[PDB]
RNA sequence: CCGAGGGUAGGGCCCGUGACUGGGGCGAAGUCGUAACAAGGUAGCUGUACCGGAAGGUGCGGCUGGAU
RNA sequence: AGCGCCGGCCAACUCCGUGCCAGCAGCCGCGGUAAUACGGAGGGCGCGAGCGUUACCCGGAUUCACUGGGCGUAAAGGGCGUGUAGGCGGCCUGGGGCGUCCCAUGUGAAAGACCACGGCUCAACCGUGGGGGAGCGUGGGAUACGCUCAGGCUAGACGG
RNA sequence: UUGGAGAGUUUGAUCCUGGCUCAGGGUGAACGCUGGCGGCGUGCCUAAGACAUGCAAGUCGUGCGGGCCGCGGGUCCGUGGUCAGCGGCGGACGGGUGAGUAACGCGUGGGUGACCUACCCGGAAGAGGGGGACAACCCGGGGAAACUCGGGCUAAUCCCCCAUGUGGACCCGCCCCUUGGGGUGUGUCCAAAGGGCUUUGCCCGCUUCCGGAUGGGCCCGCGUCCCAUCAGCUAGUUGGUGGGGUAAUGGCCCACCAAGGCGACGACGGGUAGCCGGUCUGAGAGGAUGGCCGGCCACAGGGGCACUGAGACACGGGCCCCACUCCUACGGGAGGCAGCAGUUAGGAAUCUUCCGCAAUGGGCGCAAGCCUGACGGAGCGACGCCGCUUG
RNA sequence: CCCUCGCCAAGGAACUCUGCAAGUUGGCCCCGUAACUUCGGGAGAAGGGGUGCUCCCUGGGGUGAUGAGCCCCGGGGAGCC
């Protein structure tokens, strides 16, 4: 009645867990970023936009998003944040 | 290369999309005869420039829609409307095949 | 990855294999990817071994592995002289 | 308080969904059957090719009941319908499992046999 | 939110079966008659229609695949 | 050493028993007191660690017919017109080259199959080599017939 | 041009039409009567019914820290083994089955400027500096079991932060290119793990990039059975705009907009069937068939779901619902042979609870090696073919 | 005790000549709707969903003037008890 694939679903939960709590911030920040970029809120909106890519590459390196994830999904975050940005400008820091 | 084919735009009733009918010949593998088999294809138009009774080429192409996968590559010629009446008078022809 | 090895072909206490180029993950006797000599450890004929060494050395060149017993059998005929 | 008329539902897998009781077993003439009580049923609604058949005049035990049982230590118990399990001559359940919960009350009456098979009993 | 399925209600197709019933095939050792085959003893056949224990008959119109 | 068969198709014949019985039977048919046709027997024919039966597939079936059938009376012409789709279509000349035809090239795995050789004492089985194909992609080419566009005609058809 | 036989039977007789019938070959066969040997094959076609027991997937101490027994010898150390745990890589291969599916499932040829690919190979460059968790382990609570809850401790190829930027990712501009292909400038963002020897040197690793190789995803043309006594079908339906999702296109999903899409060249519906290489027959054309072997697909008690991951929506992994069965201490809990054998049911009928990793192959490992019901062999059965005997 | 009326555990027609009587159902809007048919119908078949208030956005009509105010018929969104 036993294994080590056991081991292997024990293993599995918890990577899970790092998964899951990886992309949550990742939606959270982008989100949080293409919000002030809505009312922007131009310096602070490209804040926080550095701080999505940067966790979003960050997954990228392992398991969690493979790289086309994170290439797709920081070309949407940045097409978002621009556009909306041009209903009122300017771009405040980097970038770019 | 990509399969293109030659056909007749049968409708324009759909925003950036023609229907283009396609029709080919082939001897009948048992019967020998050459006989006639014809398929519309859901062609690709964005510019919204084909309109009925064009005579144009569709190129084999990444798929835009369920159902589109081909993109118009080129008018060929204009005003075949007597195809376009062909096509049509069968369908009509079908109100009288029912019960 | 890639492999090169020996598919049991023949019969039953009649080996007869083929060295060939196949996916690890293939079957033994599953399809290859390219037959490239034979061998016949019985050795009951002139050429019990065969290779073709000019098409065994292009596979390695670009990456298959041989298994042991197969590497063997690309010395014996010489894929390996320098 | 089940008596002639009253529909059952049936918590075992017999076949039978619901019977309809003809009489309470419970000597000369009895008003009214609760838990652990035996009934004679006619089976109203039963599933395609069980053990038995809608017409069917079988035997089933009451097994929780809408009315309140209530208990020698001040307590009682109320179930949201009233269910049987279908039994043989033997008390024994015709069926082979039962579902639902099942009142205690069938232990001490011998229905240990449906009283195991229940996921609860209460 | 969607969601296995569960429940309620109404539909569609299919299969099994049913008091009784309609003819059908066969069997053949029976009853009744003899409608067709000969001009088959009323030429036959026919669509329809009415009718008669039964083959059938008669009307109307048709065909000859009718003998003399 | 067994099994089927011995009326015809189909290779293999006599005696007894039975008497429209018992029974055989794939089709035609056998048996009603001289049965090569039932049952046994002798003998015979065919196969042989097999022989027979049942089932199913193709065959014979040109009996769904492309190769390769038919429709007065054998089964088979629609009761008759009108006409949609379709199928089919006169003579001459050009353009296009879709069908069609040619060449080249890719693909057409391996096994199997076919030819050669070879290994198990043979074979079956198995190995090495050889030979191709339809079909589809690609490049090039041909233009008679079919097609398509274009221009002529009058014998089809329509009209005065 | 290596290929083509017919016969019986409608009549008193005839010719013709026409059906029935037969001799031939074939099979995963079965039944009868009989039965000696060997070889190669080959054997649940029915209940994708239900299954007792063993076995079918693991491995690495050259990632890490401990336990228990011992060996070496001064409590401590080394060395070996064994046992879990943490960490890898495998477990997505391999093996079974044919239920579903008439479909881009399969076949054949194509497309991807719309894509992915662990381990393997080639080439470019690199490994600095910090910090933390969780088991094992000690301590309590709960059971008959399955087991589990809580408190605390500790290592790492485990986790994170910063550093470093050959490179790589992304937005905007611009050049070539022309569906999202290649290049470039600015801005922004992303690396890492070390272990081992014979120890200023090699081996196995770890990192980011490029190409290769192999394996895949998706897309399109054509081909793929019976019923028209199924003739009409369609509201995510057909198209569009924007977004969501994925490796990636797409009504794959969603919101809005338009009113479209399909159908006698047979839609829709019903029935039947996994498809192919082939197989069997046939002079051929054709017909029939898809068992064994090879290829693809689909499925893993019936259903749904996602997690982990290069890869699964995963036969011997996870979750939930159903049906069934079992266990128990009656409180509770467990299973999925369409893996190899084997039992039972069904059936006209289909095998040993065999042996071995020696060979080929696969997995992990520097290697020794370990695992391998794949496989190699052996058993049963005239089931088939081939060979041989009873002179 | 009678009349008229309200409720009722479990059951639910077992009442009785008979569900007699009383329950149930109940308006409007939307979805949806069978046999059969004289093609009207059967149909309100059956069965089901919605129904208050608050805020925001919005379409058309009447009266005006084409506008405001007034009156009429809607639609979409987010919420509250
Ligand atoms: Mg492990
Ligand atoms: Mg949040
Ligand atoms: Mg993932
Ligand atoms: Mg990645
Ligand atoms: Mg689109
Ligand atoms: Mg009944
Ligand atoms: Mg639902
Ligand atoms: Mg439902
Ligand atoms: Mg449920
Ligand atoms: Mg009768
Ligand atoms: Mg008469
Ligand atoms: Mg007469
Ligand atoms: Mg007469
Ligand atoms: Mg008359
Ligand atoms: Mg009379
Ligand atoms: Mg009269
Ligand atoms: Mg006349
Ligand atoms: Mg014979
Ligand atoms: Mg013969
Ligand atoms: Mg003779
Ligand atoms: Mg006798
Ligand atoms: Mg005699
Ligand atoms: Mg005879
Ligand atoms: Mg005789
Ligand atoms: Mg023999
Ligand atoms: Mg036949
Ligand atoms: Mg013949
Ligand atoms: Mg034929
Ligand atoms: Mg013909
Ligand atoms: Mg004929
Ligand atoms: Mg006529
Ligand atoms: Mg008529
Ligand atoms: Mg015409
Ligand atoms: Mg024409
Ligand atoms: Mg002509
Ligand atoms: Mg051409
Ligand atoms: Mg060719
Ligand atoms: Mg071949
Ligand atoms: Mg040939
Ligand atoms: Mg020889
Ligand atoms: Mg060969
Ligand atoms: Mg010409
Ligand atoms: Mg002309
Ligand atoms: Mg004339
Ligand atoms: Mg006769
Ligand atoms: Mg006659
Ligand atoms: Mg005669
Ligand atoms: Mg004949
Ligand atoms: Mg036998
Ligand atoms: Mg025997
Ligand atoms: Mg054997
Ligand atoms: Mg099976
Ligand atoms: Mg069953
Ligand atoms: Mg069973
Ligand atoms: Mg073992
Ligand atoms: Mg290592
Ligand atoms: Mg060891
Ligand atoms: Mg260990
Ligand atoms: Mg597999
Ligand atoms: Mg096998
Ligand atoms: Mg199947
Ligand atoms: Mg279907
Ligand atoms: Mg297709
Ligand atoms: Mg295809
Ligand atoms: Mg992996
Ligand atoms: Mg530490
Ligand atoms: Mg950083
Ligand atoms: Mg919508
Ligand atoms: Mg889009
Ligand atoms: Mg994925
Ligand atoms: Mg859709
Ligand atoms: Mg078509
Ligand atoms: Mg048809
Ligand atoms: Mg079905
Ligand atoms: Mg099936
Ligand atoms: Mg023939
Ligand atoms: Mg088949
Ligand atoms: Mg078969
Ligand atoms: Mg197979
Ligand atoms: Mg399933
Ligand atoms: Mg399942
Ligand atoms: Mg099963
Ligand atoms: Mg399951
Ligand atoms: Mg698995
Ligand atoms: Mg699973
Ligand atoms: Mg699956
Ligand atoms: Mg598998
Ligand atoms: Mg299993
Ligand atoms: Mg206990
Ligand atoms: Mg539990
Ligand atoms: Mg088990
Ligand atoms: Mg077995
Ligand atoms: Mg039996
Ligand atoms: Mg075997
Ligand atoms: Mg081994
Ligand atoms: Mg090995
Ligand atoms: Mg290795
Ligand atoms: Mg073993
Ligand atoms: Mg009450
Ligand atoms: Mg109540
Ligand atoms: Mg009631
Ligand atoms: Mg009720
Ligand atoms: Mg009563
Ligand atoms: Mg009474
Ligand atoms: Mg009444
Ligand atoms: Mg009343
Ligand atoms: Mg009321
Ligand atoms: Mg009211
Ligand atoms: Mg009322
Ligand atoms: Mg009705
Ligand atoms: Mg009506
Ligand atoms: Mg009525
Ligand atoms: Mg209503
Ligand atoms: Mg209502
Ligand atoms: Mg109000
Ligand atoms: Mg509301
Ligand atoms: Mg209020
Ligand atoms: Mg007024
Ligand atoms: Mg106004």
């Amino acid at each position: 009645r036993n294994l080590s694939a056991l081991k292997r679903h024990r293993q599995s939960l918890k990577r899970r867990l790092r998964n899951k709590a990886k992309k949550s911030a990742i939606k959270t920040l982008s989100k949080k970023a293409i919000q002030l970029a809505q009312e922007g809120k131009a310096e602070e909106a490209l804040k926080i936009m550095r701080k999505a890519e940067s966790l979003i590459d960050k997954a990228a390196k392992g398991s969690t998003l493979h790289k086309n994830a994170a290439a797709r999904r920081k070309s949407r975050l940045m097409r978002k944040v621009r556009q909306l940005l041009e209903a009122a400008g300017a771009p405040l820091i980097g970038g770019g | 290369p990509k399969k293109v084919l030659t056909g007749v735009v049968v409708s324009d009733k759909m925003q950036k999309t023609v229907t283009v009918l396609v029709e080919r010949q082939f001897p009948h593998p048992l019967y020998g005869k050459v006989i006639k088999r014809s398929k519309k294809y859901l062609a690709h138009d964005p510019e919204e420039k084909y309109k009925l009774g064009d005579v144009v080429e569709i190129i084999e192409s990444r798929p835009i829609s369920k159902r589109k996968r081909f993109r118009v590559l080129r008018l060929v010629e204009s005003g075949r409307m007597d195809l376009v009446e062909k096509y049509l008078i069968r369908r009509q022809n079908y109100e009288s095949l029912s019960k | 990855m890639v492999k090169i090895r020996l598919a049991r072909f023949g019969s039953k206490h009649n080996p007869h294999y083929r060295i060939v180029v196949t996916d690890a993950r293939r079957k033994r006797d599953g399809k290859y990817i390219e037959k490239i000599g034979y061998y016949d450890p019985r050795k009951t004929t002139p050429d019990w071994l065969k290779v073709d060494v000019e098409r065994a050395r292009y596979w390695l060149s670009v990456g298959a592995q041989p298994t042991d017993t197969a590497r063997r059998l690309l010395r014996q005929a010489g894929v390996f002289r320098q | 308080m089940i008596q002639p008329q009253t529909y059952l539902e049936v918590a075992d897998n017999t076949g039978a969904r619901k019977i309809m009781c003809i009489r309470v077993l419970k000597g000369s003439n009895a008003k009214y059957a609760t838990v652990g009580d035996v009934i004679v049923a006619s089976v109203k609604e039963a599933i395609p090719r069980g053990a038995v058949k809608e017409g069917d005049v079988v035997k089933a035990v009451v097994v929780r009941t809408k009315k309140e049982i209530k208990r020698p230590d001040g307590s009682a118990i109320r179930f949201d319908d009233n269910a049987a399990v279908i039994i043989n001559n033997q008390l024994e359940p015709r069926g082979t499992r039962v579902f639902g919960p099942v009142a205690r009350e069938l232990r001490e009456k011998g229905f240990m046999k449906i009283v195991s098979l229940a996921p609860e009993v209460l």
